[PDB]
DNA sequence: TACCCCCCCTTCGGTGCTTTGCACCGAAGGGGGGGT
């Protein structure tokens, strides 16, 4: 007998109309079973072609999990649904979460299936299960309860969620808890044993509500205190060739867009004549100071760079080869909030697409912990290549926004 | 009765009011008799004093038939009608079918006219037919069912058809029913007796919901005609392809010709359409006659030799792996075969899309693999093992060095020339003892007159005047000059981001004659090192060659 | 003088860095095919 929270799209926007993409046999089988069980329980209901909306659906296995998990690509719906910051339902972000020694990620999306969804909004959650070789036309369902992966579900459920966590919070007031989409981020400074213990306590605490008023048992352990940053570094040589100094000048000239105090005059002078690239040329005494001064400037932080909660996050990724991937997170060009490097990820030295998929997931995870937002990615890959393979490697319950770029590396800027 | 589907008009829009165009006599007669039939059946209601709406009507002959199907021009209603989400996501393909002991193909008779339109929406389907060539005012009518020509009729019938079939499939889990619109395929591993029974049970369940299955469309003996194919118990094939053999070709003749070859490529291996498609490229209107290029009619001849033999595909065995094998056909053309046992192709196909001004075979092979992977997931729901004409070493060098992420699923080398290879490799480090060329190019924006040249450490120099050019063209030109005038090993320095972006992707083909000329030089070289420097920073011969061509 | 789906090949205009040229991409219109 729970009353439904009314929901409206942003004025001047239609619902999502995104086509369903082809699914593998094992994924269609997982969806048909999952949607059958959900239909028996009233969580979803069959619909017809008179509903003009559609949202893509597929299935994933989380890290080290053997059981399929239904995943809806609600990115279009999420961008067309009223921002709940205006409603005041939006969740605040704790600056302390990134400071804790261990942070565990808990899937709690199952809870959302207990709350009915506003009748007038259900039509926007339509999805279509396809069939192998098109044996059958698509089978369309829509949601009756709060669906996993929709940004409105945690907002509407926050009232019930805060009430459930209230005892555990008061008993252990040092533990930080943050809710993002279908996940719960629980951070503490305890020793690992007591940390997992407290996580186990919270699990059984959640079941006690689940008994009274994909699965909950899984848990992933982060360590945000140990998250390094990868800055811009100039090589160290005792002998420089013409080619080396040309590279150094080009790199410094690019970095000057980030650190304006950088100069290349004395170094450029060393390139006056027209000489073979290989030629070794001694550094002038004036040049040595310029390089050392530049290295000093690179060490200091960029001036006037800070997080604006009203601006979107953007992430760029570069493939450096040998399993090395660099990334930068920013809201304004050349004002990077974070830079980093990944190496020896899964699929390294065999699969590019798996490595990039892991990088995107890692970067999104950090962005949620640090700022409570997921960035929009600029992916160094062809559209067709990415769209063909990425669902085979996706292991998260959210999907960030992305676009495709092709930027040949003229300067080895973020990696030497 | 089939429950109706609630259908609305687009908010704040009203029904159609388009008056009937003049109709030729022969049609008016057949039209009136078709209307009266529908009246007796109850498919159209007679009321018309109160409904201001009218839509034009026309009639065309049914395929392979004396019979005439009435056509309603509903495009105005279509614009005003709510949008629908179509449930027909793709086309079934015979290569996805498993082999069945007993097979039946039957069609629902008068599909749209057996599903009752939404009660409230019926009034907007109103139309008028001149009773005797505008002699007598004529009679108004409304549709009681899904009308042909309405954008919502396919989706509504299709979804209704599925809801009717839903319990029959669930309660007969050892039957396989493929539904495309009204058209039905029914396969089982049951004795032909138990099969004929289940078939008759299906027709009753269908007739019970008002869906007839006339015997005229009830196929019982192979070859079953289905989706444009011919289904035999152990092999399938396409219904005969009619190749126009006309000596005079218009634009429309080649379009029809190329399209038919496309349709044939799904089973007839080796079909090529590049040369014929090049004939199509241009502002030529549909009527103008076009002579076949020498190489264009060589392609047509090779196609005939393929279409001479009769080809057949096999059916799918979910216990065997899928195998995809690709061959290079030159000029950006690729064909493939999907099979599980040698020479027993499930299906074939071709990839020939030329995307990008500058590309190479490796990129194209990757695109061909990606198309085949997606086509395979559509038909069989899994990725086939690949057999590709590229060395493992070639691929390893390509994908590890390329700056974009790229990948190919499990695959093995098949030694079938012409093999895919990289035609040149840029050095990673400057070449000791190689002449170093600093190049640059500039063109006057207003003039469209340009210079391209280079200066060398040894002091070799050159400047070439250029006409009707751009900054970017001159930048490529300077690189071309450096390659022409250098030894087998050369270091080249430029400030053209544009040029370096193109060349570093190791293209082997280009839409630009100049880039092709640069590619030709690069293949002849033994060691080439390209390096970028920023312009206007007073660097090397870069600042010295910038003054020569500016 | 009609409707819905899929496919390939071409053209064309919008978009963003390679910048005021050039490259990429999606839409639309030609054809093939299926069914009403
Ligand atoms: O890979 C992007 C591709 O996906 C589509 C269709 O699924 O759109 C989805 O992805 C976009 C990229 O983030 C989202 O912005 C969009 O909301 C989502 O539906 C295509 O539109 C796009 O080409
Ligand atoms: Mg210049």
């Amino acid at each position: 007998p729970i009353e439904t929270v009314p929901v409206k799209l942003k004025p001047g926007m239609d619902g999502p109309k995104v086509k369903q993409w082809p699914l593998t046999e094992e994924k269609i089988k997982a969806l048909v079973e999952i949607c059958t069980e959900m239909e028996k329980e009233g969580k979803i209901s069959k619909i017809g072609p008179e509903n003009p909306y559609n949202t893509p659906v597929f299935a994933i296995k989380k890290k080290d999990s053997t059981k399929w998990r239904k995943l809806v690509d609600f990115r279009e719906l999420n961008k067309r649904t009223q921002d709940f910051w205006e409603v005041q339902l939006g969740i605040p972000h704790p600056a302390g979460l990134k400071k804790k020694k261990s942070v565990t990620v808990l899937d709690v999306g199952d809870a959302y299936f207990s709350v009915p969804l506003d009748e007038d909004f259900r039509k926007y959650t339509a999805f279509t299960i396809p069939s192998i070789n098109n044996e059958t036309p698509g089978i369309r369902y829509q949601y009756n309860v709060l669906p996993q992966g929709w940004k409105g579900s945690p907002a509407i459920f926050q009232s019930s969620m805060t009430k459930i966590l209230e005892p555990f919070k008061k008993q252990n007031p040092d533990i930080v808890i943050y809710q993002y989409m279908d996940d719960l981020y629980v951070g503490s400074d305890l020793e690992i044993g007591q940390h997992r213990t407290k996580i186990e306590e919270l699990r059984q605490h959640l079941l006690r509500w689940g008994l009274t008023t994909p699965f909950l048992w899984m848990g992933y352990e982060l360590h945000p205190d140990k998250w390094t940053v990868q800055p811009i570094v100039l090589p160290e040589k005792d002998s420089w060739t013409v080619n080396d100094i040309q590279k150094l000048v080009g790199k410094l000239n690019w970095a000057s867009q980030i650190y304006p105090g950088i100069k290349v005059r004395q170094l450029s002078k060393l390139l006056r004549g027209t000489k073979a690239l290989t030629e070794v040329i001694p550094l002038t005494e004036e040049a040595e100071l310029e390089l050392a001064e530049n290295r000093e400037i690179l060490k200091e932080p960029v001036h006037g760079v800070y997080y604006d909660p009203s601006k979107d996050l953007i992430a760029e990724i570069q493939k450096q080869g040998q399993g090395q991937w660099t990334y930068q997170i920013y809201q304004e060009p050349f004002k990077n909030l974070k830079t980093g490097k990944y190496a020896r990820m899964r699929g390294a030295h065999t699969n590019d697409v798996k490595q990039l998929t892991e990088a995107v997931q890692k970067i999104t995870t950090e962005s949620i912990v640090i700022w409570g937002k997921t960035p929009k990615f600029k992916l160094p890959i062809q559209k067709e290549t990415w769209e063909t393979w990425w669902t085979e490697y996706w292991q998260a319950t959210w999907i960030p926004e992305w676009e495709f770029v092709n930027t040949p590396p003229l300067v080895k800027l973020w990696y030497q | 009765p089939i429950e109706t589907v609630p259908v609305k008009l687009k908010p704040g829009m009203d029904g159609p009011k388009v008056k009937q165009w003049p109709l030729t006599e022969e049609k008016i007669k057949a039209l009136v008799e078709i209307c009266t039939e529908m009246e007796k059946e109850g498919k159209i209601s007679k009321i018309g004093p109160e409904n201001p709406y009218n839509t034009p009507v026309f009639a065309i002959k049914k395929k392979d038939s004396t019979k005439w199907r009435k056509l309603v021009d509903f495009r105005e209603l279509n614009k005003r009608t709510q949008d629908f989400w179509e449930v027909q996501l793709g086309i079934p393909h015979p290569a996805g079918l498993k082999k069945k002991k007993s097979v039946t193909v039957l069609d629902v008779g008068d599909a749209y006219f057996s599903v009752p339109l939404d009660e409230d929406f019926r009034k907007y389907t109103a139309f008028t037919i001149p009773s005797i060539n505008n002699e007598t005012p004529g009679i108004r009518y409304q549709y009681n069912v899904l009308p042909q020509g309405w954008k919502g009729s396919p989706a509504i019938f299709q979804s209704s058809m599925t809801k009717i079939l839903e319990p029959f499939k669930k309660q007969n889990p050892d039957i396989v029913i493929y539904q495309y619109m009204d058209d039905l395929y029914v396969g089982s591993d049951l004795e032909i007796g138990q099969h004929r029974t289940k078939i008759e049970e299906l027709r009753q369940h269908l007739l019970r919901w008002g869906l007839t299955t006339p015997d005229k469309k009830h196929q019982k003996e192979p070859p079953f005609l289905w989706m444009g194919y011919e289904l035999h118990p152990d092999k399938w094939t396409v219904q005969p392809i009619v190749l126009p053999e006309k000596d005079s070709w218009t634009v429309n003749d080649i379009q029809k010709l190329v399209g038919k070859l496309n349709w044939a490529s799904q089973i007839y291996p080796g079909i090529k359409v590049r040369q014929l498609s090049k004939l199509l490229r241009g502002t030529k209107a549909l009527t103008e006659v076009i002579p076949l290029t020498e190489e264009a009619e060589l392609e047509l001849a090779e196609n005939r030799e393929i279409l001479k033999e009769p080809v057949h595909g096999v059916y799918y065995d979910p216990s065997k792996d899928l195998i995809a094998e690709i061959q290079k056909q030159g000029q950006g053309q690729w064909t493939y075969q999907i099979y599980q046992e040698p020479f027993k192709n499930l299906k074939t196909g071709k990839y020939a899309r030329m995307r990008g001004a500058h590309t190479n075979d490796v990129k194209q092979l990757t695109e061909a693999v990606q198309k085949i992977t997606t086509e395979s997931i559509v038909i069989w729901g899994k990725t086939p093992k690949f057999k590709l004409p590229i060395q493992k070493e070639t691929w390893e060098t390509w994908w590890t060095e390329y700056w974009q992420a790229t990948w190919i699923p499990e695959w093995e080398f098949v030694n079938t020339p012409p093999l895919v290879k990289l035609w040149y490799q840029l050095e990673k480090e400057p070449i000791v003892g190689a002449e170093t060329f600093y190049v640059d190019g500039a063109a006057n924006r207003e003039t469209k007159l340009g210079k391209a040249g280079y200066v060398t450490n040894k002091g070799r120099q050159k400047v070439v005047p250029l006409t009707n050019t751009t900054n970017q063209k001159t930048e490529l030109q300077a690189i071309y000059l450096a390659l022409q005038d250098s030894g087998l090993e050369v270091n080249i320095v430029t400030d053209s981001q544009y040029a370096l972006g193109i060349i570093q992707a190791q293209p082997d083909k280009s839409e630009s004659e100049l880039v092709n000329q640069i590619i030709e030089q690069l293949i002849k070289k033994e060691k080439v090192y390209l390096a970028w420097v920023p312009a206007h920073k007073g660097i090397g011969g870069n600042e010295q060659v910038d003054k020569l061509v500016s």
